[PDB]
């Protein structure tokens, strides 16, 4: 075994875990999930349009040859990919880099950490004492509200 | 002896009135346990939440 110090490095407790919001999401109901950073640039191009965006020269293919404005992209993939099989009811996240095109940034592309999601159907599963309803604006921002919640700062979050 | 008679008289009327009072107190536990047995539930019925995700 190695044979070395044992020091303990610099904590701050006013740090978020990522992985506590994770679990907060779980909690409410919410399924993780990693798509490819690489999406295609007809579906990204209908969720933003006009913006440009980084794309690979010689891609893998061409529906994987354009780096990610969002994580949107890749999310409402996955819940028609689901939907397609007999999956209504989807209520995902996902963490990850979104690249957008910046020259004040370094290499031109800023990349940034993102925690996005996306839920849609009915607000529970088919239960003999909860109604079948929709899910709507305000379930999301609550679950939106508790994952801000984690922070103590809610009192100075504004929609 | 009179007042000898109205003690016994009222010491009567007290062990009449605690026979009320142990029927009243019979009677108000009867409504409550009638109350008990229709507030039954099939405690086996799946509770309400959100499922759990995971990683």
């Amino acid at each position: 075994p190695v044979q070395a110090s044992l020091i303990m490095g610099t904590h701050r407790e006013a740090d978020l875990s990522l992985k506590r919001v994770k679990t907060l999401l779980n909690d409410k109901g919410y399924q993780e999930v990693i798509t490819y950073s690489f999406v295609d640039p007809k579906v990204q191009q209908m969720i933003h349009p006009g913006v440009e965006a980084l794309l690979l020269p010689s891609p893998i293919s061409v529906e994987m040859s354009a780096m990610r404005l969002s994580l949107w992209t890749g999310l409402l993939a996955t819940v028609v990919y689901n939907q397609n099989r007999q999956q209504n009811r989807v209520r995902i996240f996902e963490s990850g880099l979104r690249f957008v095109p910046d020259t004040q940034a370094p290499l031109g592309i800023r990349q940034d950490l993102m925690l996005a999601g996306v839920i849609c159907g009915n607000r529970y599963e088919e239960h003999w004492n909860l109604a079948k309803e929709t899910v709507d604006f305000y379930d999301l921002k609550g679950d939106l509200e508790s994952v801000l919640d984690l922070t103590g700062k809610l009192n100075e979050v504004e929609f | 002896e009179r007042p000898a008679a109205g003690a016994v008289i009222n010491e009567a009327k007290e062990q009449v009135q605690q026979a009320l009072n142990a029927r009243k107190a019979e009677l108000e536990s009867a409504a409550l346990n009638a109350r008990l047995a229709a507030e039954t539930i099939d405690v086996s019925l799946p509770g309400r939440r959100i499922e759990n995700g995971g990683l």
